[PDB]
């Protein structure tokens, strides 16, 4: 169709006028503005972990005697190498 | 749907579910032809009852045939990553609701916007009333006279004119 | 602040062309069989002579559809009929009304009596009769 | 006690006597403070429970509850502020005055040291409420609300006045709870069964029933500005707590005939919350919820044998707030959007970032994450009403379903493009808007960290 | 299995004649988009048929209800119907239950909760 | 999509010795990572009461365990180039790189 | 982020058209009106877009198709589409 | 940046491109000729098939493999 | 903008890094002589074998 000739035709120069008035980035268009103002970096993984790593143990080093039943770890599971003989072997 | 263009709609398709049936680049292509063939059989012939069944009878066999998972060009209608970028959609007029020292910046820019104005300040007198002439009654699909007869401005502003793009 | 005759009154019929169109036209003519008819078996109060229902079902399907909008986003101006579960439905699949999967479903049932058998590997089948024995049959010594 | 009732009442003249605008501010300021007084004295016992006069004990009971009614009055001011800075002064007095004129028996009673003053206390209110709703409605289907409201709690709850007038001066006194060292209990007959009949139904009639609920939509739907007495009135339907007092005794002995509350509210508790999925008003939706996990407390209360106390009091209170703040989600969006139809809103969590998280925390509360209240309020009731019967487990375990689609479909239907007509809903929040919405999510969360200050004794 | 749904049907070239049913429709698509676009608006628009999709819904049945058909008394086969059905499998059982508790001992002795 | 893909190497030397490796492995793992995971059970467990179904059933799954793989691996690495022209497909990606190795 | 601009669309859609041996590479390609080459009403217009979509790929809607009696209309408008030159 | 130019491919190769001929027992023939063979020739005329697609050259097996066998070796 | 550093391919294709592939290559040895020890010393089955127990004196 040949109809659209004096339309959108202008919307080329209008769509891409606006588009053409978009892009915009001289004298830095973030002022910011204002204001003021690796090896180490060794302490912050030692913020990061060390400040923990003491405060959970000290509650507790000074906690598993105190509830009755704490933390419930196993037995040794003892095998003959202290008292016993083997005696086989068979 | 005006009788004539009827077969495009099938025409556009038709070769559409094709090729994600096929695998190889030419096995497409080397049944173009092959299946190009039956269209132009019989070429020149009646619009009407005549040649209907060249639509008649397209229902089945195409129907028939059909679905074998098409590849749907991602972006479109359907079909995965189509619609997906929501996350800025533009929601254009955002620049209401300040509180400048948020305004400080893209000075430029604010400086541009209440230009575009002007034309959507007043453009109406004759963008509004020109309607009132040029519509004399029920009129169908209602854009204005192309150019609205010396500038349009947009005259569709700016909501179509202006609208949201697309990253 | 819609003044006079909000929503539908007592139809189905008054002057079915007295409705579609006076206001609210979900018909043109007051025959589009879009005439406020649709109240099927009435004396249920539900859905009265309502410029509205049986226009028909299974989804607005939210395609390119585009004259303006036309389907789910961008809400044409008024056709409003029924909804609400327009957002859970859509149209035609490939096959039609073939239930194989309760074919399918009852197809590993075909394997329940493969259940009441075992499947144990040693020694093979070797048709047998009273050769049986799980444990023991005959004296422990 | 008077450390609560005076400065309350001392409230009452802190307003008029103030000058021009200055009245919201003033009153604000101290109605908080109150919240001092509040604690001051309570949370003591515990064992053997608090009572420091001869018609009061405030709250001993383990049934604090009063804590969170002294919170929603200085919620109200925040709240109701919106559309009502649009008429007069002594006008605007008046509605800060009878919104007082409740809290101050809402403090008298959850004490009332005996039957009798609870009763006159009971039916106290509605003359604050109808007065609120009727006034300052919006539609004009306001006016049968007021009727609606009466004509049902009003209706049955004479039939006590009939009863408890007849305790009084059958065995003893009831003069006291505290004492019911004697109680005989109920056998049978055609007379006990009414007995218990009229010193119930007229609770029900007020925490619904899946029967006789039909006015409580009609009065939230239209009801004044701010939900500023919908806050209120979602208070006071589960102040139907008193079912503790009585049922706990004083007939004791007839379970005969408690099924058909049972299986009546328990086919409605999977029921009404179903037929509020397709609702279009959104003020609705939320009307639809309150029935729902409220009406849980009814089969939680009548089976015996704690584990439900435990878990019955947490209810009460657990959507005393989650329930409470939607109603304070959907005024602000309505401020804006002046329909109060669902659909029309959409496509926001684009235009107003922050408050994105605040539908979040409440629509997940209804979820009922694990950790925080609701469930151990919930997970307390199935223990018990399991043991009730193990069958139980299906329907109530199928409320664990429909509520799940229930409140996503709320948030999600927020969650789309639409920029669509709006010009309006530029206002991103501003303070209040956010304030008010706090001081929820903030205090009821927390209480999960030491959640022994809401139990029953059990 | 639903349905058919009819995809093609009987057509051509009857009902030729019965124009207009866009008439109907490109009317307002035209007055709706004369509506749509102007300069000043910021609201929403009227939608009629929203107003009476609810309103025509919601309210306005039992204002158009009789309680005539026994098709509409049909609900005593829905609404009362299973409520008495739950009481019948209740009350069995809390009995069934019951009775066991009181001769013979079907628990254990650790279970103190209940 | 698994059509549009082409064939193994244009420009992706590592990633698809990636696929050759895993995809590989997942297929009953002749020396490799999961031989004691995929391979320990159908020699073991297979031992027992078993249905006499799954027997048939489970070990013709693990037939398919190859045509998962290969399919994905020929329509992707083996075909010839298919896809619209402009690709630009770059490679070297230290912040990827890293990650697979 | 890929960039983009107008030559490579004057380019691109002249160089398929200059592929096809149907066409040859003397004719005219920004302005042939296409209605030289458009014979016959169908197995041009659909026939053309049928491969012009196997490089770019949206879509190539249907109405647009009567669009395309200009060389230089059909690559007017994807310009539109894609966010194309200022 | 005019990188895509015409008068390039043209078919001549392309074994899966010569049913051309097999067609022109009826006859199209090619056109649109070289749009399915934009890429069909240069260095994807290789294209590696079986087991020497997944052997990679068995590079360091057969050298590599007695690299360890063997230093005493007794 | 950012940067050419590389141009795009007009199905020329591209070449490569030439370090991309080499340091690929060496773990393609990783499976190639991982696999080495599989037959040494292994072999199909590492098991014993059943014999037939005929003493059912
Ligand atoms: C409390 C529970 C926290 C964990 C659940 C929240 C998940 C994190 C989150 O908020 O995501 C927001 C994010 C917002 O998405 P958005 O709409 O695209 O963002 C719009 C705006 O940017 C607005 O959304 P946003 O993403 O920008 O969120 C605002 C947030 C964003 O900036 C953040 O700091 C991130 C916050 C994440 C952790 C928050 C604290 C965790 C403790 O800013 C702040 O955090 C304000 C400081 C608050 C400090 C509070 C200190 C204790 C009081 O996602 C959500 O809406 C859903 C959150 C719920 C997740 C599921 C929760 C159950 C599992
Ligand atoms: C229905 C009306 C029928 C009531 C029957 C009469 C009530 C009655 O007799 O009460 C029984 C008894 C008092 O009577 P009596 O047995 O003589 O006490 C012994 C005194 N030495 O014990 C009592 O005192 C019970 C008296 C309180 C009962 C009043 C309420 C009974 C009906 C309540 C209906 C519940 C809601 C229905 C109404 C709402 C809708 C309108």
């Amino acid at each position: 169709t040949p109809e659209e000739k004096l339309r959108l035709q202008q919307l080329r120069e209008l769509r891409r006028r606006w588009l053409k008035d978009q892009e915009l980035s001289p004298r830095e268009p973030v002022l910011p503005p204002q204001r003021v103002s690796t090896y180490r970096h060794s302490i912050f993984a030692f913020t990061h972990v060390l400040i923990p790593v003491w405060i959970i143990h000290y509650y507790l080093k000074y906690h598993v005697t105190t509830k009755p039943y704490t933390i419930v770890e196993k037995k040794p599971r003892i095998f003959p190498g202290d008292t016993i003989l083997e005696t086989g072997e068979v | 749907l005006t009788h004539q263009q009827k077969v495009l709609r099938l025409y556009k398709r038709a070769l559409r579910h094709l090729e994600s049936w096929c695998i190889h680049r030419d096995k497409y292509r080397y049944f173009a032809c092959l299946l190009r063939a039956r269209f132009d059989e019989h070429k020149n012939e009646k619009d009407m009852v005549k040649a209907t069944q060249l639509l008649r009878e397209a229902e089945e066999e195409f129907w028939h045939g059909q679905h074998p998972q098409p590849y749907i060009f991602p972006e479109s209608p359907g079909g995965t990553s189509y619609e997906r970028y929501e996350c800025y959609k533009v929601p254009e007029w955002c620049l209401d609701d300040w509180h400048p020292s948020e305004k400080a910046m893209y000075p430029d820019y604010f400086a541009k916007r209440e230009q575009w104005k002007k034309l959507r300040r007043e453009s109406w007198e004759r963008e509004v009333k020109q309607l009132q002439e040029e519509t004399p009654v029920g009129g169908p699909r209602t854009e204005a006279l192309p150019p609205a007869r010396k500038q349009g401005d947009l005259p569709p502003l700016w909501w179509h004119i202006v609208t949201r793009p697309r990253e | 602040a819609s003044h006079i005759t909000k929503d539908m009154l007592p139809g189905p019929y008054p002057k079915t062309p007295e409705e579609r169109a006076a206001a609210a036209k979900k018909y043109n003519m007051r025959v589009e069989d879009y005439e406020p008819y649709p109240d099927d078996g009435t004396g249920y109060g539900d859905y009265p002579k309502l410029p509205d229902r049986s226009q028909q079902e299974r989804d607005p399907w939210y395609d390119w559809d585009h004259p303006d909008l036309r389907l789910n986003w961008g809400e044409p101006m008024h056709w409003d009929l029924d909804m609400y579960i327009r957002n859970r439905v859509d149209t035609s699949p490939t096959p039609v009304n073939w239930n194989l999967m309760c074919k399918h479903l009852f197809g590993f049932v075909a394997f329940m009596l493969f259940m009441f058998w075992v499947g144990e590997t040693y020694p093979a089948y070797q048709p047998v009769g009273p050769k049986q024995y799980p444990y023991n049959n005959l004296y422990l010594e | 006690m008077l450390k609560y009732i005076i400065p309350t009442i001392m409230l009452m003249p802190l307003t008029w006597l103030s000058k021009n605008n200055m009245i919201w501010v003033n009153s604000t300021a101290h109605s908080l403070l109150i919240s001092f007084t509040s604690l001051l004295l309570m949370n003591q016992f515990g064992d053997n429970s608090l009572n420091f006069s001869l018609l009061f004990f405030s709250d001993s009971l383990s049934t604090p509850l009063l804590i969170l009614t002294m919170w929603l009055l200085p919620l109200m001011l925040m709240a109701s502020q919106h559309h009502l800075s649009k008429e007069n002064l002594t006008r605007k007095k008046l509605f800060i005055t009878m919104l007082i004129s409740l809290q101050l028996f809402l403090i008298m009673t959850f004490t009332a040291m005996e039957l009798i003053l609870f009763y006159i206390l009971f039916e106290a209110t509605l003359v604050p409420t109808l007065i609120i709703i009727t006034r300052w409605g919006n539609q004009t289907e306001r006016l049968n609300a007021g009727l609606y409201f009466l004509f049902y709690t009003l209706a049955g709850s004479l039939p006590l006045l009939v009863a408890l007038i007849y305790i009084q001066n059958t065995v003893g006194s009831l003069n006291f709870l505290m004492l019911q060292y004697w109680v005989q209990p109920v056998h049978n007959s055609w007379s006990n069964v009414f007995m218990w009949l009229a010193c119930m139904m007229a609770f029900m009639v007020k925490m619904p029933l899946y029967g006789l609920h039909l006015w409580l939509p009609k009065a939230h739907v239209e009801a004044p500005i701010a939900g500023s007495m919908v806050l209120a009135a979602v208070l006071l339907k589960l102040g139907g707590y008193g079912m503790l007092r009585i049922t706990l005794i004083l007939n004791p002995m007839t379970d005969f005939m408690a099924y058909p509350f049972i299986m009546l509210s328990l086919w409605g508790m999977i029921m009404t919350s179903s037929i509020c999925l397709r609702q279009t008003d959104l003020k609705s939706l939320i009307a639809y919820s309150s029935v729902s996990h409220m009406a849980l407390v009814i089969v939680a209360i009548l089976i015996q044998t704690p584990w439900s106390y435990m878990g019955a009091t947490a209810l009460m209170i657990a959507h005393g707030l989650t329930s409470s703040m939607l109603f304070c989600l959907a005024n602000s969006n309505y401020e804006r959007i002046h329909s109060r139809t669902m659909i029309l809103a959409r496509g926001l969590q684009t235009l107003l970032p922050l408050m994105a998280t605040w539908w979040l925390l409440a629509s997940l509360t209804n979820l009922a994450l694990p950790p925080t209240i609701n469930l151990i309020g919930e997970l307390f009731v199935v223990m018990s009403t399991f043991s009730w019967s193990n069958i139980t487990i299906i329907l109530m375990g199928v409320n664990m379903v429909i509520t799940a689609l229930y409140s996503l479909y709320m948030l999600i239907m927020t969650q789309r493009g639409k920029y669509t007509y709006h010009i309006n809903n530029i206002s991103p929040s501003f303070t209040r808007e956010n304030a008010l919405m706090s001081l929820h999510i903030l205090p009821l969360l927390l209480l999960t960290l030491n959640p022994k200050i809401i139990l029953g004794p059990l | 299995t639903t349905l058919d749904p009819a995809e093609y049907d009987i057509s051509s070239e009857t009902r030729k004649a019965q124009a207009e049913r866009l008439a109907i429709r490109s009317r307002l698509k035209r007055e709706y988009q004369l509506q749509y676009y102007d300069p000043s608006r910021r609201g929403v628009i009227e939608d009629p048929a929203l107003v009476r999709w609810t309103y025509a819904r919601s309210a306005n049945i039992y204002p158009n209800f009789r309680p005539n058909t026994k098709t509409s008394l049909l609900g005593a086969l829905f609404g009362i119907g299973p409520l008495v059905f739950w009481y019948y499998v209740f009350k069995t059982d809390r009995d069934r239950k019951e009775k066991l508790i009181q001769e013979g001992k079907l628990d254990r002795t650790f279970n103190i909760s209940y | 999509d698994i059509r549009k893909m082409g064939g193994l190497f244009k420009a992706m030397p590592f990633t698809t010795t990636a696929l050759i490796v895993g995809s590989l492995a997942l297929t009953g793992m002749p020396f490799l990572t999961g031989f004691y995971s995929k391979d320990l059970i159908i020699e073991a467990a297979n031992t027992s009461y078993t249905n006499a179904w799954a027997l048939l059933m489970t070990l013709i799954a693990t037939s398919f365990t190859a045509i998962y793989s290969t399919r994905i691996i020929f329509f992707a690495l083996l075909g010839q180039p298919r896809f619209p022209t402009l690709v630009n497909i770059n490679e070297n990606n230290p912040l990827l790189i890293n990650s697979i190795k | 982020a890929p960039p983009l601009t107008l030559e490579g669309i004057k380019d691109r859609v002249l160089y398929v058209l200059k592929l096809y041996d149907k066409i040859d590479p003397e004719k005219l390609s920004v302005n042939s009106h296409f209605m030289k080459d458009l014979g016959l009403d169908s197995l041009d217009q659909v026939e053309i877009i049928m491969a012009m979509e196997d490089e770019f790929g949206f879509e190539i809607p249907d109405i647009d198709a009567e669009k395309l009696m200009c060389p230089q209309e059909i690559v007017d408008y994807i310009a539109d589409k894609k966010d194309v030159y200022e | 940046m005019e990188l895509p130019d015409y008068k390039q491919w043209k078919i001549e190769g392309t074994p899966l491109e010569t049913v051309q001929e097999k067609l022109a027992a009826r006859g199209l023939r090619d056109p649109w000729g070289r749009n399915e063979a934009w890429r069909y020739m240069g260095g994807f005329a290789n294209n590696v098939s079986f087991v020497g697609a997944l052997l990679k050259g068995f590079k360091w097996g057969f050298a590599a493999f007695v690299v360890a066998i063997g230093a005493e070796y007794y | 903008g950012g940067g050419a550093h590389i141009e795009p391919r007009y199905r020329q294709f591209p070449q490569l890094t030439r370090s991309q592939v080499i340091q690929a290559e060496f773990f393609s040895a990783t499976m190639w002589f991982w696999i080495l020890w599989r037959f040494w010393h292994d072999s199909d089955a590492v098991l014993g074998h059943f014999p037939y127990p005929d003493p059912s004196q």
